[PDB]
RNA sequence: UCUCUUACUUUUAACCAGUGAAAUUGACCUGCCCGUGAAGAGGCGGGCAUAACACAGCAAGACGAGAAGACCCUAUGGAGCU
RNA sequence: ACUGAACUCCUCACACCCAAUUGGACCAAUCUAUCACCCUAUAGAAGAACUAAUGUUAGUAUAAGUAACAUGAAAACAUUCU
RNA sequence: CCGAGCCUGGUGAUAGCUGGUUGUCCAAGAUAGAAUCUUAGUUCAACUUUAAAUUUGCCCACAGAACCCUCUAAAUCCCCUU
RNA sequence: GAAAUUGAAACCUGGCGCAAUAGAUAUAGUACCGCAAGGGAAAGAUGAAAAAACCAAGCAUAAUAUAGCAAGGACUAACCCCUAUACCUUCUGCAUAAUGAAUUAACUAGAAAUAACUUUGCAAGGAGAGCCAAAGCUAAGACCCCCGAAACCAGACGA
């Protein structure tokens, strides 16, 4: 046996270290461990997409809850805030709902106010003055 | 083979200071190459795990298993050497701390089957290991009360945080 | 399993149809005729191909430097 | 993976940049061989770059050992008491200078998963939400379907 | 048996690590461990904190009385006491005393300026907290004071390390003057206050008593406790909010699992508002 | 576990023994010695391999030709079979044809 | 990313900022500034004169190693990559408001 | 034999003590209904169900296990016979 | 109106998601030359890397403490009885 | 273990058939056919890969590409400009 | 698959051989198996003197608690929540069908040419006789697996 692997222990250990926390023979038997570890790593890579997605649905759920406290629906809040030219993302709005409820009520008030301005503009077809909060800051 | 259990009685601790609680005496003893299954031996080892020396000897005396008398012999030897060599005050003032069976070196034989075919029979051997500690047997862990459960549950509720937020 | 057309699907289709209808309109009015168009970009188009040809023709092995060969002696550079 | 690894929250050592910023790196030990190809880059580093680094970072004590070794190493110690051992084996001067600067920039906190990309001790100014926020009070504090 | 060296060597290293993990060695001071030069270290200590120190004074700050006693005893035992007669190293008493005094005065000054409404007792307790063994040792550990300190025993006992830290304050006082040392206190000791509730720092008993005394001091009516909000009264998990009213005006509202706990909480809320240790108080200016 | 629990005894190599010190001497016997001798003449080994190189099959044919008659019976039989097998392999088997 | 920040708050930025440690910077682009009793929110940004937020670089680190793994069954398709992302930690020093309304 | 099966004894059995195999086994933290997958699902979807552990029965499922088949086809694969 | 991807934008980075096949950049360990001297460097070599062949040898599991196996009775252990 | 015993040798028989074919990373990369005791295979072409040389490639506009059968469409070929 | 023809240099005690599944089958053609010819193993490890630590699988320490390819995202928190149809190989294409795997350790599978390409040397010549040459010639580097039949023949051994 002119050449034979002397470092096989370490090669096994590289895979096995990731398998320690598994249950059953997967944690210790290399043949089984390697297969589960490949799956673990693949899942880990694909989970990044889901993490981002799940955070956003969580934020929307929380925003919905907080809006509903003020009698406003989720689409109403987000839509009207955008129309007020305020650009607050869903993460921050959810944070505000939890931690700054007075600020959130203010934002809910603003959204509601803008919503009524929209309805008044829609009802008042033709030549009518623009809503006070409806008017938009122009950038050039 | 390894024979570490024997070497455990060879440990010498430095002399204790006057302002120190008295160290309980520990005795390590084993029987090697018992012609008996380790799996069968396990039940008897488990039986006497928390017991005092006298309780254990009583239970073993009235047990019908082969391994019972072997453990009784080992326990008696351990009790004797505890008083003689390890400076235990009273032979009664001992309890089983550790009681274990391990595999022994085994022999392969042939078992003839009812054709040309056969099977490989294995002559089982086991080791019995015991550790005795000087002192009364420690009281068994009391069953969890309703108040303990209640407290634990409140603790769980109080521990919880707003997750995935600022 | 039978599949059915929702209101959303109809709305999505009409949205795309509206875009392509406008596309038709903007393709309706060309700035130049075909005769006026002829050979206007010819000079630029030519020069662009000569650029491609030049790149193709310029393929040759890189220069080999004496410094590169001698710098391998530094593998045994040591302190005194 | 995260489930296979320890985690921590984002933290500083002693509120580092609150009052004044204090460089966390304290000591830096280099093991270099006089002869040996592994430490070639390391030698060149010690020749040109280490003096200037020492001048730039007076708070850090630099030790250079210069002993026989197959692999040259840098050992970084931090104020919190963390020790990091980094191999500079068969590295160019540029690579070593990069690594050393990284060690200077780093704190002593473990490079593990950080649970939240933000940390605050005062998250709320207006008061954290509870069920009774956004709920109106009633006269005499009467529960629903209460006579008195 | 496989020919080769590298694999065997690597495995020896693994077993070494396993042995170390299984049986950790007793803590050893950094001075004893290699790559140590005391002079370089103390200079670096000075430079790290962006401050000019007298080298001699800072050296004196680190040396302790217990160390001097141990060194003397060791010299007596070795038998070279007469042979190696040397001038005794200056003790730690003077610098520590000066440092502790200045620290206390400046902490009181800072706390009084920032929080005028606070009583004397409260400011005293907050200064005590900031000068306590806990926080001072924590700061001392993370500023490498423990590494540089000369002590009889390792690890350094909290009392000794606290003393050493105040010695450093004293050395800086003598070197850079009061105003620089004040900035140092602000940058290290004051910052420990951050993210902490008042009563976490200042332990109180019977907050309702404190509140009634404080309100009678300001010549207002004694507070009236009322149930503002209530949920799940009969359950094992009730929530109660109680409010304190002075002449039918809300001063504080406090939540609790029981009414009594809620009362205590409301009282603590009231005291926080009176003394100006609200969560939403103006942050410290640095 | 197939790893040794002790370090192997350390290898001492005398880099300046006579064999290593005088290695390569007379390699230029021809060009510096009026071409009286070829460097190939300095090669010490089997009769059939002196200053010649070839693949396994070529080597076997050469061995059979040159020292075949002096070979042991069992060794000769093995060489015959080896040639026979290598013939079939090199002529009839492979990727490129 | 939008960061809800306060005084003495730490934030982790997933890039190198090309700033030396200890360097104080002003964060421009403030959307909303809130107190206990009032909030000012811009369209979409508040003016420079109105609000000033200051932070300092305290730490520049690599992230913990992130595994990228690709596997397709029965195709002999398996790839492994290890990535570490540069990171910066900012301490939000102060938020200040000037009377400009 | 059956209508139409019953009673008893022995063996086996089950329990206690001693000795102690074999086929088999990707890993299993190994449920039900309907659907999907040209049939066919413990594991996929929609519902439902669900503290956890022995011991004794059972043979509906795990295209249950071991060889040995029978059928059809193929090989410029064999062999016996004419 | 809103939700909704790895599409697109955003901060930073970029060789870093096809079967057979083909091209390229690295490289574990071993031996040799010369280094190096707590385990390495530049080269030259080669029995040079195994989650799979009802693979070979060895160890130990599962089924399983299962299937199965064994000593007529009393007694002074002289003996007698069935 | 006899439609032709067993052992050894020839023998590493032969097998267009079945099974297997061991570090890391990146890149390019898919379905016209012909012949064949041939359709389980091979050879040539087509497609694919690499390196090299040189100029056009693709997209295309006017013009242009059949009568007979009594009918016949979407289209296709060719093709400057772009 | 030739031959005529040409022409051959001579220093043994060495190894970029193996190191107990390797290298001989070999501790031995023994034990064992077969009537016979014939087939044919396995394994040992103290120290100068015996007149002297940790690591495979399997287990034990230490059984188990709704839920499901056994994980991943996570989380204050093991589980609860959300996401996720084992691996290899084969069939024109498909896997979820079929094939193979109890597990561990060790062993176990790409061998060479013409012609081209790359890098040197010399250059109308190259090559240490032969051979090639209308820029070639010389040298080097770089491409061609493993296991499995039923059979056929020769010589023995068997009523
Ligand atoms: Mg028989
Ligand atoms: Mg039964
Ligand atoms: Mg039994
Ligand atoms: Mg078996
Ligand atoms: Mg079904
Ligand atoms: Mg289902
Ligand atoms: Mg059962
Ligand atoms: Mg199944
Ligand atoms: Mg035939
Ligand atoms: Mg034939
Ligand atoms: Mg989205
Ligand atoms: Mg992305
Ligand atoms: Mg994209
Ligand atoms: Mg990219
Ligand atoms: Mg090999
Ligand atoms: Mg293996
Ligand atoms: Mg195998
Ligand atoms: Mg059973
Ligand atoms: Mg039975
Ligand atoms: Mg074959
Ligand atoms: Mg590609
Ligand atoms: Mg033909
Ligand atoms: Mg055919
Ligand atoms: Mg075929
Ligand atoms: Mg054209
Ligand atoms: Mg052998
Ligand atoms: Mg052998
Ligand atoms: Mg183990
Ligand atoms: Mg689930
Ligand atoms: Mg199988
Ligand atoms: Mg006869
Ligand atoms: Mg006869």
């Amino acid at each position: 046996l002119r050449n034979r692997v002397t470092d096989r222990y370490f090669r096994i250990q590289e895979v096995l270290k990731h398998a320690r926390h598994f249950r059953g023979r997967k944690n210790r038997c290399y043949r089984l461990a390697v297969r589960t570890v490949i799956r673990a790593f693949v899942k880990c890579t694909k989970a990044r997409y889901l993490k981002k997605k799940n955070m956003r649905t969580l934020w929307i759920n929380r925003i919905t809850a907080a809006s509903q406290e003020h009698g406003l629906k989720y689409p109403a809040l987000i839509g009207n805030l955008v129309k007020c030219q305020v650009e607050l993302n869903r993460k921050v709005l959810a944070d505000l709902a939890i931690y700054e409820p007075k600020t959130f009520k203010s934002l809910a008030a603003l959204a509601s106010r803008r919503r009524h301005e929209g309805f008044a503009a829609a009802l008042g077809d033709g030549k009518e003055p623009e809503g006070i909060f409806s008017r938009v800051v122009q950038y050039h | 083979i390894s024979r570490k259990w024997e070497k455990k009685n060879k440990i010498v601790y430095p002399p204790q200071l006057p302002g120190e609680p008295r160290r309980p005496a520990e005795i390590y003893h084993c029987r090697r190459q018992i012609k008996y299954s380790k799996d069968k031996m396990w039940y008897l080892a488990k039986l006497i795990r928390g017991m005092s020396i006298d309780q254990a000897l009583a239970q073993l005396e009235f047990n019908d298993k082969k391994g019972a008398k072997i453990i009784k012999e080992v326990l008696l030897e351990a009790q004797d050497m505890a008083v003689r060599d390890h400076n235990v005050e009273f032979r009664s003032n001992l309890y089983i701390a550790e009681s274990t069976s391990g595999r022994g070196q085994c022999l392969k034989r042939i078992r003839y089957h009812g054709r040309g075919r056969f099977g490989i029979m294995e002559k089982v051997y086991c080791h019995y290991f015991v550790k005795l500690v000087e002192g009364p047997p420690p009281p068994p862990e009391p069953p969890k009360t309703a108040v303990a459960h209640a407290k634990e549950y409140i603790q769980q509720l109080r521990s919880r945080t707003i997750v995935h937020t600022l | 399993r039978p599949r059915f057309v929702s209101l959303r699907a109809k709305q999505n289709m009409i949205r795309r149809l509206e875009i392509e209808a406008e596309n038709h309109y903007w393709l309706s009015m060309p700035y130049m005729t075909r005769e006026q168009e002829r050979g206007h970009a010819a000079v630029r188009r030519r020069e662009a191909f000569e650029a491609i040809k030049a790149a193709a023709t310029s393929k040759f092995p890189p220069h080999r430097f004496i410094a590169d060969q001698l710098d391998h002696l530094n593998v045994t550079k040591k302190w005194s | 993976t995260a489930r296979g690894t320890p985690s921590r929250f984002l933290a500083s050592v002693l509120h580092n940049g609150l009052g004044r910023y204090v460089q966390q790196l304290q000591r830096l030990s280099f093991s270099v061989s006089r002869d040996g190809a592994s430490s070639r880059g390391a030698r060149e580093f010690v020749e040109r770059e280490v003096i200037d680094f020492a001048r730039r970072n007076p708070g850090v004590v630099i030790y250079v050992n210069s002993r026989p070794c197959c692999v040259p190493r840098v050992v970084a110690e931090y104020l919190n008491g963390a020790v990091r051992e980094e191999s500079i084996h068969c590295k160019s001067v540029e690579e070593i200078s990069t690594l050393v600067q990284k060690l200077a920039d780093q704190s002593g906190l473990d490079v593990i998963r950080i649970r939240k990309p933000f940390h605050t001790d005062n998250p709320s100014i207006q008061g954290q939400w509870h069920p009774f926020t956004n709920k109106p009070t009633t006269f005499r504090g009467l529960r629903p379907r209460e006579v008195q | 048996v496989k020919k080769g060296f590298r694999a065997a060597f690597r495995f020896q290293k693994e077993l070494e690590r396993q042995r170390l993990l299984r049986c950790p060695p007793p803590p050893v001071r950094r001075s004893e461990k290699p790559n140590w030069d005391y002079h370089a270290e103390i200079q670096a200590f000075g430079h790290r904190l962006q401050e000019n120190f007298s080298l001699d004074l800072l050296k004196t700050a680190f040396v302790n009385s217990c160390y001097i006693k141990s060194e003397e005893a060791k010299r007596q035992q070795l038998g070279i006491e007469k042979e190696a007669v040397l001038l005794n190293l200056k003790s730690n008493q003077e610098l520590s005393e000066q440092g502790t005094s200045f620290s206390q005065t400046c902490l009181t000054q800072f706390l009084e300026d920032e929080y005028p409404d606070m009583p004397t007792e409260g400011i005293k307790n907050l200064v005590d907290f900031l000068t306590g063994e806990e926080v001072v040792c924590h700061v001392a550990r993370n500023l490498a004071v423990e590494q540089l300190t000369l002590s009889e025993e390792f690890p350094v006992p909290p009392a000794v390390l606290q003393q050493t830290f105040f010695a450093v304050i004293g050395a800086l006082l003598q070197s850079s003057g009061p105003e620089r040392t004040a900035l140092f206190i602000r940058d290290f000791l004051i910052t420990q206050m951050t993210g902490k509730e008042l009563f976490e720092m200042w332990k109180i008993i019977n907050p309702m008593g404190l509140l009634v005394e404080e309100l009678k001091k300001r010549n207002v009516s004694a507070p009236e406790s009322r149930l503002t909000r209530q949920s799940g009264g009969t359950t094992a998990l009730p929530l109660y909010f109680v409010g304190l009213y002075c002449d039918k005006k809300l001063i504080a509202e406090g939540p609790g699992e029981t009414v009594l706990v809620a009362e205590e909480e409301a009282a603590r809320v009231a005291l926080r508002k009176l003394y100006g240790f609200t969560e939403n108080r103006r942050p410290w200016n640095y | 576990i197939g790893i040794r629990l002790t370090l192997p005894p350390p290898k001492v190599v005398d880099r300046w023994n006579e064999k290593r010190a005088m290695f390569g001497v007379y390699d230029n016997i021809g060009i510096l010695g009026n071409f009286e001798k070829h460097p190939k003449e300095l090669i010490r080994g089997p009769i059939w391999l002196r200053g010649w190189k070839g693949n396994e099959l070529q080597r076997c044919i050469r061995k059979r030709k040159m020292v075949g008659s002096r070979m042991f019976a069992d060794d000769l039989h093995n060489l015959n079979k080896r040639i026979r097998y290598l013939y079939k392999h090199f002529n009839r088997h492979g990727k490129f044809r | 990313r939008q960061w809800k920040v306060t005084s003495e708050d730490l934030i982790l930025i997933g890039n190198e900022l090309d700033l030396a440690c200890g360097e104080r910077i002003r964060l421009e682009k403030v959307l909303l500034v809130g107190a206990d009793n009032f909030t000012l929110l811009g369209k979409p940004l508040l003016g420079k004169d109105l609000v000033r937020v200051e932070a300092t670089v305290i730490e520049k680190t690599e992230s913990w190693p992130r595994i990228i793994m690709r596997f397709r069954k029965r195709k002999n398709f398996k790839k492994k990559r290890i990535v570490t992302t540069p990171q910066t930690v900012l301490r939000i020093n102060s938020i200040e408001i000037a009377p400009c309304l």
